[PDB]
């Protein structure tokens, strides 16, 4: 049927479907994550011509985390596996603007697949901040839920605060879950090491959460 | 007479199992492991209901003594290849969950291929004995429950699908440590019956189906009343019915597709 | 100081020319997109069928 | 002050352009289109499924010979498709993955292509060495691509995202002319079919009718009340359609000044993404994110058929100078020829 | 830029093997399908080899399929031609050509300088037949050679696969006309090409004294390709 010159185009179109399959088999064995956070949040400190993309490598699995006025890029994100957000524990009373920013995340049409990873930085300012909350006319009737676990040498009031904010973005995020996506929070501090092997786990459940949720398991 | 009932389930059987690779083969969108691994069961189920309807035809209009033993063992590759497809997809659930981060590289389509090609080995292995090894035609070689195979191979085929109901259950209670695990941490921050439920009806379903069968042939010869061996094959076609609905029926990209 | 009455007189001239042009009733403005369709209607493979055997993509 | 008369000017003279508008509008298209047959329900059926792009696509434009086409994705490759037999004639790896237009030279000598790296890239399909080349860098924008489109083999005007339109000279590589005057980010824009004059929409929810010569905007048009994500003119140039966030087409006449007709429905809330006309400007080809695509009557507002067979948001479709056939792209990384 | 340099010519004893080889250099080598085209001292062109891009399609001509072997090497941009058990009639100047099959490419558009080969002394195929051989001509005057077909080259697509070559004496042939309408690239545009079916036409105009040469058409309908005999233009 086809001419000697058609077969040729064939043969051509096949050589070339052979590299865009060759290069789809390194495209899907990398993770992408989509940081996000404040100027002051602390981004840089965790990072351990509009964007910055990173590479990095843990246990043999290779992660494509690119740091990036966000209502239309940020929704044609709707791929990556998890966004990691970066908050300052410290409250001008900014702190509500992330949480509404926070907010705007969650409810995204475009966004209700994805799970959040959350950093809440700057531990010891709050602490120190503390014992030397006001903003928040709620923190007076907050008690510390049973589950916690202060670290060792702890004021109970600093517990207390700490806690309420992680709660109050928790708040905003199992209003509304539906089971798809969930929010997997962490108290990092200024020096922390081991902010990396927390992306890898939470990234790591998260597949396995979305499995279990295809075989009914969950 | 209920040759007429088990040829209207196995003609009901491949209808369900035709549907079911209509629609994976349809759409070339679905070329994933798990994919594949579904469609090998149900065309293993359509294989066997075939098998079934051919046979019930032959001994009813065609007097043909080849056919039947021919079709004795075709049914007999089926029902290995479809209790081997099950114990294929378990073992693929079961590493999408221990690798959840790696089960989107190649070696995992490299081991679907693994496990295939050792899937159809096997139901040709164990499917050729009623024709080519070993028979009941002559030479005394204490004769089975069933018209025309041996006793051993009915044993046989009787510790294996004790074997491979063992590693599946093992397999499940692994992947319950780690649903447990998670419904805790979810439950954690938010102030059962989906796992429960899930697991008792892709677990109960194909042991209280395989059981009855599976058991008769251990306890059972020649001269045992002929309706016995009619009475435990009706929930083996059963179980081909209902695992299409169980797998391919009820996932949400394949129930958009049927939607069409 | 200079860059707002900079920018109001620039509008200032933008807007004289904006208004400074000759519009007309929408009742002709309206008749020549219809004058046009139907002119056009029958080479409009999309709006009227072709048959099978002209289609490239048949 | 000074400010403070410049203000009562300014409203003065938009209230006097307003009131001109209104006596100008006698009588409104759909009452003249009372007496037109209906165009009668509309069906077609995809023919081709074009695959092999790893991510979402972007930007989808035909060439002129009605038969090859451009398309890039997120992926960061850009793909030449001979639409009549599925083939990949070409497929070009980009230096950023962040692109969000594309062009295909009406000559059909160059692509170009270009997005949040604020550069215009034109890549030569015809070099001696039998590959693709990075012909030319077009840089001097502040702000991301929106769209771009060639007027010649040496002339592209583009629109980016710091409310500023250019026209480069592409041997030179230096703006012959720079459009000013927008409020918000343009997103698109519409070479006339003479290339005399071309509009682009933008985040402030207005349209501005340029002028390639001198650079003057010769109209303003308003009327949407969000963002104006496509446009395009009728197929006489004399005319033009914008699709925006309110689930909303509106068709815009140059001459009159003013809005003509709005296609919109009670059950359509979703966003419009990508707009184009028929052959004989009969038919408007809107793109919106429910995952379908409607076929408006122009002349009458009245929809008539729909392009379902899509699985995720359609961001780009097109129709060919011959009329026969539409191409529409989606984020499932599949492109699907209609007719 | 673009060069193709062939080497490993010379004489041979009857019987004997030799290797040719076509060093490619100044174009994208692997991008290309490769052909080895002989002409005997006296005699017209004859297609011998093909090798296509990726080395995954092979053809060879009736007269030498089994004797003769090609073969290339990406990496090193090189075309390999071998030789053996060769006969009298292998005596020519062989030539590397190379051609891109794409929608709308232009095959055959390179030949290199070519290598000569001696040897001491010791169907259903498409024919294309050219019955005029020689035409005198002056400069300054419109010229028309011909070519003739056994089967229709019209191809249901719609393409017509018709290519007329020029040969300059001392120099190797040159591409002009592709599909038997596209003029090549670098070619005035005096030359046009015309035909409907099996008869097919070159027309000249305004006709120089650097069109001196003689004319060749090809088929690319259908393997094996097969040439004309060779119009050849005199100078008054
Ligand atoms: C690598 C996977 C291997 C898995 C093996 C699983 C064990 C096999 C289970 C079940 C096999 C049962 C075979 C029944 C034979 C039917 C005879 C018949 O139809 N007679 C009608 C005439 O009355």
């Amino acid at each position: 049927t086809l001419s000697a010159e058609d077969k040729a185009a064939v043969e051509r179109s096949k050589m070339i479907e052979k590299q865009l399959q060759k290069d789809k088999q390194v495209y899907r064995a990398t993770h992408r994550l989509l940081l996000l956070g404040a100027g002051e949040s602390g981004k840089s400190t965790i990072v351990k011509s509009g964007i910055f993309e990173t590479k990095f490598q843990v246990d043999k699995v290779n992660f494509h985390m690119f740091d990036v006025e966000r209502r239309k890029w940020i929704q044609c994100f709707n791929d990556v596996t998890a966004i990691i957000f970066v908050v300052a524990s410290s409250s001008t009373n900014r702190l509500q603007e992330a949480l509404n920013l926070f907010k705007s995340i969650w409810n995204n049409r475009w966004l209700r697949t994805i799970s959040v990873i959350l950093f809440l930085n700057k531990q010891d300012l709050l602490a120190e901040k503390v014992l030397a909350e006001d903003y928040f006319p709620e923190f007076a009737r907050y008690t510390t839920p049973e589950d916690a676990t202060p670290e060792p040498g702890e004021d109970p009031r600093v517990t207390r605060a700490k806690y309420f904010i992680r709660d109050e973005f928790l708040r905003i995020s199992t209003a509304s879950g539906d089971g798809r996506h969930y929010c997997y929070p962490h108290f990092t501090c200024a020096v922390d090491t081991e902010n990396i092997r927390r992306v890898f786990n939470d990234c790591r459940d998260i597949i396995q959460r979305m499995h279990l949720r295809q075989y009914e398991l969950l | 007479a209920w040759d007429v009932v088990l040829c209207i389930s196995g003609t009901l059987v491949s209808c369900e199992n035709a549907l079911v690779v209509a629609i994976i083969v349809g759409t070339p969108a679905f070329r994933a492991p798990m994919f594949l691994l579904v469609g090998s069961l149900a065309v293993a189920d359509l294989l066997a209901g075939l098998g079934l309807v051919l046979h019930f035809a032959a001994v009813f209009c065609i007097g043909s003594a080849e056919m039947s033993l021919v079709l004795v063992g075709v049914l007999a590759m089926a029902f290995t290849a479809s209790i081997g497809s099950l114990l294929a997809i378990t073992v693929d659930r079961y590493l999408s969950l221990y690798n959840a981060l790696t089960y989107y590289s190649e070696t995992t389509v490299t081991r679907t291929y693994v496990m295939l090609a050792l899937v159809w080995g096997g139901a040709l292995g164990l499917g050729l004995l009623p024709v080519l090894a070993w028979n009941c035609l002559d030479g005394l070689t204490t004769c089975g429950v069933v018209y025309p195979l041996s006793k051993n191979h009915l044993v046989v085929l009787a510790i294996a699908f004790f074997m491979v109901f063992g590693i599946m259950l093992q397999l499940y209670a692994q992947i319950c440590r780690i649903v447990c695990r998670h419904a805790q941490q979810i439950a954690l921050q938010r102030h059962t019956r989906k796992g429960i439920a899930t697991l008792a009806v892709v677990l109960g379903a194909f042991a209280a189906c395989w059981l009855p069968f599976t058991v008769y042939c251990l306890l059972g010869d020649a001269h045992s009343p002929p309706l016995y061996t009619y009475l435990t094959l009706l929930p083996a076609t059963y179980n081909s019915m209902i695992n299409p609905i169980i797998y391919a029926f009820r996932n949400q990209d394949v129930q958009k597709v049927l939607w069409a | 100081n200079t860059a707002s009455i900079a920018q109001a007189r620039k509008l200032v001239e933008q807007l004289k020319m904006e208004a400074n042009i000759d519009r007309i009733k929408v009742s002709k403005a309206a008749a020549d997109l219809m004058a046009y369709c139907e002119a056009h209607a029958k080479e409009d493979p999309l709006l009227t069928p072709v048959p099978a055997s002209e289609n490239p993509f048949r | 002050s000074e400010l403070d008369q410049l203000r009562q000017e300014a409203e003065q003279l938009k209230n006097q352009i307003r009131d001109a508008r209104k006596a100008c509008a006698d009588a409104t298209l759909s009452q003249i289109t009372n007496n037109i047959d209906p165009v009668g329900r509309i069906q077609m059926r995809t023919r081709r499924t074009l695959r092999g792009h790893l991510a979402k696509i972007y930007a989808m434009h035909w060439g002129t010979d009605s038969r090859l086409l451009v398309s890039a994705s997120q992926d960061g490759k850009l793909i030449i498709w001979d639409s009549y037999t599925t083939n990949k004639v070409h497929a070009i790896p980009l230096r950023s993955s962040w692109v969000m237009t594309c062009a295909y030279a009406p000559s059909g000598n160059y692509v170009a292509c270009g997005g949040l790296d604020n550069i215009c890239s034109i890549y030569n399909l015809k070099t001696r060495e039998g590959n693709v080349r990075v012909s030319r860098e077009l840089a001097g924008h502040t702000g991301y691509l929106s769209c771009c489109r060639f007027l010649d083999d040496n002339q592209i005007v583009t629109s980016s995202g710091d409310t500023t339109c250019a026209l480069w000279d592409i041997e030179t590589g230096q703006q012959t002319t720079t459009f000013t005057g927008h409020t918000g980010d343009v997103m698109s824009l519409s070479l006339a079919p003479d290339t005399r004059l071309f509009v682009s929409g933008a985040c402030d929810a207005s349209a501005k009718l340029w002028d390639v010569r001198e650079g003057m905007c010769r109209q303003t048009f308003t009327g949407h009340e969000s963002d104006i994500n496509a446009i395009c003119f009728f197929p006489n140039g004399n005319a033009f359609a914008t699709g925006s966030d309110d689930a909303t087409c509106r068709l815009f006449d140059l001459r009159a000044d003013q809005e003509l007709m709005t296609y919109s429905h009670d059950n359509i809330i979703c966003g419009i993404t990508s707009v184009s006309f028929s052959k004989s400007g009969r038919l408007l080809l809107a793109g919106y994110d429910d995952f379908n695509c409607n076929v408006w009557d122009a002349l009458k507002a009245d929809r008539a058929g729909v392009l379902a067979g899509h699985d995720n948001r359609v961001s780009c479709l097109g129709v060919t100078d011959d009329g026969m056939a539409v191409a529409t792209g989606s984020w499932d990384s599949f492109l699907k020829i209609w007719n | 830029d673009v060069q193709l340099v062939e080497s490993g010519g010379g004489l041979v004893q009857p019987g004997g093997s030799r290797k040719l080889s076509c060093s490619a250099s100044g174009f994208a080598f692997s991008s290309f399908g490769m052909h080895w085209v002989r002409q005997a001292p006296e005699k017209g062109l004859e297609w011998v080899a093909y090798i296509s891009s990726g080395s995954g399609t092979i053809y060879y001509a009736d007269t030498v399929k089994g004797r003769f072997t090609i073969s290339r090497d990406d990496p090193k941009n090189t075309l390999f031609l071998q030789m053996t058990s060769l006969r009298s009639e292998d005596t020519a100047m062989y030539y590397c050509v190379r051609s891109i099959y794409y929608y709308g490419s232009s095959p055959f558009d390179f030949w290199g300088q070519g290598t000569t080969l001696t040897v001491s002394s010791g169907g259903s195929d498409i024919v294309m037949t050219q019955a005029t051989s020689s035409v005198p001509v002056t400069p300054g005057l419109s010229v028309s050679i011909s070519c003739r077909s056994s089967k229709s080259l019209l191809h249901s697509n719609g393409n017509t696969y018709l290519y007329w070559f020029l040969q300059r004496p001392g120099q190797s042939p040159q591409l002009l006309i592709y599909r038997m309408s596209n003029l090549a690239s670098g070619v005035p545009d005096r030359f046009s090409g015309s035909g409907s079916g099996t008869a097919f036409t070159l027309t000249i105009s305004r006709l120089e004294a650097e069109d001196v040469g003689v004319y060749y058409c090809m088929q690319h309908l259908e393997y094996p390709l097969t040439f004309g005999a060779g119009t050849k233009l005199e100078l008054k």
